[PDB]
RNA sequence: GCCGACCCGCGAGGGCGGCUGGAGGUAAGGGAAGUGCGAAUGCCGGCAUGAGUAACGAUAAAGAGGGUGAGAAUCCCUCUCGCCGUAAGCCCAAGGGUUCCUACGCAAUGGUCGUCAGCGUAGGGUUAGGCGGGACCUAAGGUGAAGCCGAAAGGCGUAGCCGAAGGGCAGCCGGUUAAUAUUCCGGCCCUUCCCGCAGGUGCGAUGGGGGGACGCUCUAGGCUAGGGGGACCGGAGCCAUGGACGAGCCCGGCCAGAAGCGCAGGGUGGGAGGUAGGCAAAUCCGCCUCCCAAAAGCUCUGCGUGGUGGGGAAGCCCGUACGGGUGACAACCCCCCGAAGCCAGGGAGCCAAGAAAAGCCUCUAAGCACAACCUGCGGGAACCCGUACCGCAAACCGACACAGGUGGGCGGGUGCAAGAGCACUCAGGCGCGCGGGAGAACCCUCGCCAAGGAACUCUGCAAGUUGGCCCCGUAACUUCGGGAGAAGGGGUGCUCCCUGGGGUGAUGAGCUCCGGGGAGCCGCAGUGAACAGGCUCUGGCGACUGUUUACCAAAAACACAGCUCUCUGCGAACUCGUAAGAGGAGGUAUAGGGAGCGACGCUUGCCCGGUGCCGGAAGGUCAAGGGGAGGGGUGCAAGCCCCGAACCGAAGCCCCGG
RNA sequence: CAGUGGAGGCCCGAACCGGUGGGGGAUGCAAACCCCUCGGAUGAGCUGGGGCUAGGAGUGAAAAGCUAACCGAGCCCGGAGA
RNA sequence: AGCAGCGCCAGAGAGGGUGAAAGCCCCGUAGGCGAAAGGUGGGGGGAUAGGUGAGGGUACCCGAGUACCCCGUGGUUCGUGGAGCCAUGGGGGAAUCUGGGCGGACCACCGCCUAAGGCUAAGUACUCCGGGUGACCGAUAGCGCACCAGUACCGUGAGGGAAAGGUGAAAAGAACCCCGGGAGGGGAGUGAAAUAGAGCCUGAAACCGUGGGCUUACAAGCAGUCACGGCCCCGCAAGGGGUUGU
RNA sequence: UAGCGGGCGUGGAUCCCUGGAUGUCCGAAUGGGGGAACCCGGCCGGCGGGAACGCCGGUCACCGCGCUUUUUGCGCGGGGGGAACCUGGGGAACUGAAACAUCUCAGUACCCAGAGGAGAGGAAAGAGAAAUCGACUCCCUGAGUAGCGGCGAGCGAAAGGGGA
């Protein structure tokens, strides 16, 4: 149970923005602490991270019909790797 | 002029809220019946 | 279902024909009923009438050129114009809940239009040890082991626990995105936790003590925010339209910052002995004794400085968008005004006498003294939730893009005596999401009016007059304060001249604050606009400030200080509760409950027959109960069973008095 | 007597609280609003937040006022097809 | 699947569906078969717990704040009544079969029953649930809900509480061209039918409209009716229909 | 539930019955709190470099009964839900009486506790008039009788008989 906190790595213009300096931020479990998020991500991209961010991302409601909806909620955090290190991985 | 709605939610909540109904012998039957009737909300929601 | 001028029937009906319809229907003869509608201000739905009518939601206001686009009064851009500016600008909190930003789009929503939107589709967007909240404290209150009470449900309740806009706690400046930022980044600066160590000390708490720890009004010193002037510092520019190349005009001359130093403040007596108290744990605190210093020292905070980091305008080219360059290598300095903020637990006066608990410090107990505390340094660790956007409103409460409602902070300049007032105006933001014409009555809001001047009228209702400041002056009456802004008057602008005082600097200049004297100028008019009392006299009621019928009454009603009566001796009377219990009150007759009157002045008469209340150990009547003569039913009896006189029996009522 | 001092349910007046008179509004901007005017404005003051008190009950500077836009007894469901 | 011709089945001619109206096409129906697993299960069987005698003597025991009595009440057909019985808040308070209770005051007789400890299946009640059936409803009915309903919406809250079903056999859901920004249409095409074209079966009424016929600007009105007349229309005419001038 | 993109099935897929597994968080809700679906812990293990931090597995509410050496313990049980039915505790008023008070409505409505596939009741200190019957419950009947009653309005049994 730990390639399960690491969801799926956000995809935006803004994501990228931070790929360039340490910063990679992705799409992990809503009941995640940061003191998870790294020991996660840090046995699964082989990096140390320094420094976790997070924030819930509250789901938008769409809708379809008279159908009314509601999106299920989300937490993005971002990683901060130790200084040089990459993630050849995230950076395609 | 002050109309009679004035939100506050802790308000809300600590008076027609689920801990609060259980509470009494009153509020448990307002339940009961609010449960077999099939609401959806057996009680008031609150966005904080 | 639609049509029929045909047929049958007295009629409700039935039949026949044509057209529609497209999958059910149900003779003769019987049976059974949710069985026939025009009305019920009936119930549901649909659709009319009024009527192309009233309205299109603040009278802050528009106009033009260009662009976009199938289509523009209505969207973008530009210029001109207008409105807000203690707001109609800006930042918090609540509530709201994606309304934020993009891209595409206009069916509906938008009171018109819509290419636009807060609308539809989609994608993005909210980053924190230090901000807020939780791994802290306690408040009313809530909950509640014990315990108490209640038919059940449940009530009360100690300890404890929960409960915050209050206590405690470590981040400031600046940059970056379309959209977040004490959160990312830059710079400077911090906090806890753990580990190792150095040094140090009897260590150790949930217990003891200190502290935290407090009202109102007025207030000093110093400082900051904030603001004004500068001939001084920097700057691209400008000479118009008669004049000016100048001490010209226009722009800008700051922000953060550890140690240290400085300025200003807060806090704090030191030493020794004795101790019976802080539920006999103490080196602490309290209290007694004497000696010293009377202030420093030590401790803390604010500001200034401070290594250094940052920012930095008008104007000009590119520009839909919105910024980026220029733009300086910018300058970054003087002087003045100055807080309600800071130093903060400052000071003085007053009576109505002004939270708790933790942090923090200290004392010890158990326990440990190879621990453990304390200080420094090094290395490590530091979670959870909020963070978009709206926020005096088109995003909250008002069914609405509703002229209503909504707590806290900032809220520039000039002028006016002052100000958060008024007029204009920065920054910023808007012209209120139907327009165009016309220029009737009538309505609304507003201006003015000959002569008159309350004749109006229930009533000077309404309007008007008056209006600020300065000086002169001011009555009855008075409770000596008042009445007073009584009344009634005069002055007020601008120019030159002489001059007094206060503030900063230094005592001086400059700046600034408040004046006094003369000379003169213009106009109808000088608080030239906006803010801005009409006045007197004399009755009634109510003393007075207050309170009230949210939405027809604001008053002469209620309240009130004050007066009298009355109850109440404390487990008080009284009130709520079935009770436990609580309130009274952690009060004690100078108190508390009830009642009436209602500042203050002078006063308050007579009538206890009735009613109430208070008193009255007599008497009279008076219930259960006690009593048991006497009578009854039944049995063969012993018995069993019932009725019942006198007589004893409270309160109440009677009676007696106040 | 003068000075200093800075009291007060003191005075004038914004914020703020309020509703005196008039006009307007009356299928309203509005189920109580607008304009002008007016009252209080250091107090028996106004106000945010957290709490407690309710139906013959609470609360009431007392109007039978208020108790979620009609209160001489709230609202809801029920007895109920009184 | 109708009509026609000739057949067959039936322990099955209940019912449903298939392009309309089917015993024989389809799913069923009659009849009959089936459980490894879970549940149920004395109905059958077996076992265990338990249980069962007669006479005599003895007078030990046989449910206590109980009986019983009185005061206050409840239950019962019983409303204080002649008021018992059962129950019990207060007071007094026994006996152990020569004991006690009852048989409607009470007493005597006769007779009944054994209080003050407990347990016991079945027959009974109901219907959230599953199924079967209807001289039950057929979308304003039937449940409030046939449909995404205890919803939307309304209320602080308890709580209130809707509307809304149907193309066709099959989607064959209308390529493509044309006008339009779209919407929507006109052709083309599918279909038996498209005024079955997509909230689309049927499609009534009010209500709005377009075309045509008769009629109306000196006329008085519950709007109609009776008469005559003119015009228009159906029929060869006799006739009728529409309209309305007086 | 079409579509885009991919798969699976006679090596019996889908699907239906039975048993098992997993089963976040809240709810009796039970480690503590709390404004239900959130927040914070103690203990024993585990994970990461892992002491600080975080996560993962287990475990910790309260009451009653029994056992245990006071006790600490250990086991068994309770708690909450359920359409209607049932039982116990409590218990109206409109209304009827053509007013109204006894009375009626009605031991109904409802509130509360409990029970359960039912619940109650149940093996005579009975019936009540026959030297008779023989637990209890249910239906028929007895009977609108006996009676009760401001003898108003009304209310209204039992024994016995036939049944389960
Ligand atoms: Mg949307
Ligand atoms: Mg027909
Ligand atoms: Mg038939
Ligand atoms: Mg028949
Ligand atoms: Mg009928
Ligand atoms: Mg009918
Ligand atoms: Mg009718
Ligand atoms: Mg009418
Ligand atoms: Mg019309
Ligand atoms: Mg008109
Ligand atoms: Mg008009
Ligand atoms: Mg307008
Ligand atoms: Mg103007
Ligand atoms: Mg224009
Ligand atoms: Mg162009
Ligand atoms: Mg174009
Ligand atoms: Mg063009
Ligand atoms: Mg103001
Ligand atoms: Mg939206
Ligand atoms: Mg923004
Ligand atoms: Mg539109
Ligand atoms: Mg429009
Ligand atoms: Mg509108
Ligand atoms: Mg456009
Ligand atoms: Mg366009
Ligand atoms: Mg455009
Ligand atoms: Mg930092
Ligand atoms: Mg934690
Ligand atoms: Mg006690
Ligand atoms: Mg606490
Ligand atoms: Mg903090
Ligand atoms: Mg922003
Ligand atoms: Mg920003
Ligand atoms: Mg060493
Ligand atoms: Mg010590
Ligand atoms: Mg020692
Ligand atoms: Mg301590
Ligand atoms: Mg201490
Ligand atoms: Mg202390
Ligand atoms: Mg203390
Ligand atoms: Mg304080
Ligand atoms: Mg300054
Ligand atoms: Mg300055
Ligand atoms: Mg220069
Ligand atoms: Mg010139
Ligand atoms: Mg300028
Ligand atoms: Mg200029
Ligand atoms: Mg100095
Ligand atoms: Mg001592
Ligand atoms: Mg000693
Ligand atoms: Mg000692
Ligand atoms: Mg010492
Ligand atoms: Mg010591
Ligand atoms: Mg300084
Ligand atoms: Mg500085
Ligand atoms: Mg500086
Ligand atoms: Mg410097
Ligand atoms: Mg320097
Ligand atoms: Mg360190
Ligand atoms: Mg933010
Ligand atoms: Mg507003
Ligand atoms: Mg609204
Ligand atoms: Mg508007
Ligand atoms: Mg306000
Ligand atoms: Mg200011
Ligand atoms: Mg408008
Ligand atoms: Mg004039
Ligand atoms: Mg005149
Ligand atoms: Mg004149
Ligand atoms: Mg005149
Ligand atoms: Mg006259
Ligand atoms: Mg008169
Ligand atoms: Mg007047
Ligand atoms: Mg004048
Ligand atoms: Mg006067
Ligand atoms: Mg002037
Ligand atoms: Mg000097
Ligand atoms: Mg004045
Ligand atoms: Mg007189
Ligand atoms: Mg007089
Ligand atoms: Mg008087
Ligand atoms: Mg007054
Ligand atoms: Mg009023
Ligand atoms: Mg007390
Ligand atoms: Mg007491
Ligand atoms: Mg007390
Ligand atoms: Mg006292
Ligand atoms: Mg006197
Ligand atoms: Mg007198
Ligand atoms: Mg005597
Ligand atoms: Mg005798
Ligand atoms: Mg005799
Ligand atoms: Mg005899
Ligand atoms: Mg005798
Ligand atoms: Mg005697
Ligand atoms: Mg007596
Ligand atoms: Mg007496
Ligand atoms: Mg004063
Ligand atoms: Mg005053
Ligand atoms: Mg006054
Ligand atoms: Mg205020
Ligand atoms: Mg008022
Ligand atoms: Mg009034
Ligand atoms: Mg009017
Ligand atoms: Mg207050
Ligand atoms: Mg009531
Ligand atoms: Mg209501
Ligand atoms: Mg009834
Ligand atoms: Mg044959
Ligand atoms: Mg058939
Ligand atoms: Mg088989
Ligand atoms: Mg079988
Ligand atoms: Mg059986
Ligand atoms: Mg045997
Ligand atoms: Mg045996
Ligand atoms: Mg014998
Ligand atoms: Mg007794
Ligand atoms: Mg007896
Ligand atoms: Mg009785
Ligand atoms: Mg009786
Ligand atoms: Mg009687
Ligand atoms: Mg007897
Ligand atoms: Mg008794
Ligand atoms: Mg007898
Ligand atoms: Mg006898
Ligand atoms: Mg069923
Ligand atoms: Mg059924
Ligand atoms: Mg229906
Ligand atoms: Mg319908
Ligand atoms: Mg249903
Ligand atoms: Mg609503
Ligand atoms: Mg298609
Ligand atoms: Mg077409
Ligand atoms: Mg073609
Ligand atoms: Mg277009
Ligand atoms: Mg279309
Ligand atoms: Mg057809
Ligand atoms: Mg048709
Ligand atoms: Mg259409
Ligand atoms: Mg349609
Ligand atoms: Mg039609
Ligand atoms: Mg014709
Ligand atoms: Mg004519
Ligand atoms: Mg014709
Ligand atoms: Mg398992
Ligand atoms: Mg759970
Ligand atoms: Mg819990
Ligand atoms: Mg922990
Ligand atoms: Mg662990
Ligand atoms: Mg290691
Ligand atoms: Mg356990
Ligand atoms: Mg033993
Ligand atoms: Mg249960
Ligand atoms: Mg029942
Ligand atoms: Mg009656
Ligand atoms: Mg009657
Ligand atoms: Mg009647
Ligand atoms: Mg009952
Ligand atoms: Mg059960
Ligand atoms: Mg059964
Ligand atoms: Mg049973
Ligand atoms: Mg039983
Ligand atoms: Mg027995
Ligand atoms: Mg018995
Ligand atoms: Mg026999
Ligand atoms: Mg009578
Ligand atoms: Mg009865
Ligand atoms: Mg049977
Ligand atoms: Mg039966």
């Amino acid at each position: 149970t730990a390639y399960d906190v690491i969801l799926a790595p956000v995809l935006s213009e803004k994501a990228y923005a931070g790929f360039a300096e340490g910063k990679y931020t992705f799409w992990v479990h809503p009941k995640a602490t940061k003191t998870e998020i790294k020991n996660a991500v840090e046995t699964a991209f082989k990096v140390k991270v320094v420094k976790v961010n997070t924030l819930h991302v509250r789901g938008k409601k769409k809708r379809l019909g008279r159908y009314l909806g509601k999106r299920p909620d989300r937490k993005k955090a971002i990683v901060q790797v130790a200084p040089g290190q990459k993630i050849e991985a995230l950076e395609g | 002029m002050k109309r009679t709605w004035q939100p506050n939610r802790r308000k809300r909540a600590k008076t027609h809220g689920f801990r609060a109904r259980m509470r009494t012998p009153g509020g448990r039957k307002v339940l009961k019946r609010r449960r077999q009737k099939g609401r959806w909300r057996l009680t008031p929601a609150v966005r904080k």
